[PDB]
């Protein structure tokens, strides 16, 4: 039962790791979108906005 | 229809995630009982 | 003890599955840009009408 | 990492259980030699009386 509870704990930890890496991938997509938008903004940042 | 297709794909990916969770659980239940107690070699020592 | 080989094979299969679904979930925010664009177009058309 | 350390602790307990099975081997070997001496006692006495 000790082995069993340790294995259930590490399975919960693996699930939490999967959730964390999915959130990390979502944040990477968000940072890529923010980088391309700020690149467009730096390209368009001129007088009369164009 | 495009957003319907993408939410269907999201449901399919969720089903694949559940399948991978089931695979992890069965791999755990398989490797958990490898060298636990089946090392009874007294009979084969007597035999040898 | 012998099935540990098929077990590590299934672990590699789970690795390939997680990598393909990670490459799939990063293909779900590209349509967010186009849906935001079309919703902005609809907002502009309601402002026009 | 805690999973790894408790797993190696469980492995050390398993090789500690290797002394338990080693203790039972000399225990069942005692029964084996006792049965051998019992079956030989009924044989040498049988040959003597024969």
């Amino acid at each position: 039962e000790d082995i069993d509870i340790k294995r259930k704990e590490i399975i919960n930890k693996e699930g939490e790791i999967r959730d964390l890496i999915s959130e990390i991938d979502a944040k990477a997509n968000a940072i890529n979108h923010e980088m391309r938008s700020i690149q467009r903004q730096a390209e368009s940042k001129t007088k009369s906005l164009t | 229809s495009r957003l319907k297709e993408i939410d269907g794909r999201l449901k399919s990916t969720k089903n694949e995630m559940r399948k991978t969770n089931f695979r992890m659980t069965e791999l755990k239940m398989n490797v958990g009982k490898v060298v636990d107690t089946g090392i009874l070699n007294s009979k084969i020592n007597e035999r040898k | 003890d012998q099935m540990r080989q098929e077990l590590e094979q299934l672990e590699k299969a789970n690795e390939k599955l997680r990598e393909v679904n990670n490459s799939l979930v990063v293909s779900l925010q590209d349509v967010k840009n186009e849906e935001r664009d079309i919703q902005h177009e609809r907002e502009s058309e309601l402002r026009t009408i | 990492k805690n999973d790894d350390i408790n797993r190696e602790a469980h492995q050390l307990n398993e090789i500690r259980k290797k002394y338990t099975m080693r203790k039972s081997t000399i225990e069942t070997l005692r029964e084996k030699l006792d049965q051998l001496k019992r079956e030989a006692r009924k044989d040498v006495s049988q040959k003597i009386k024969d």
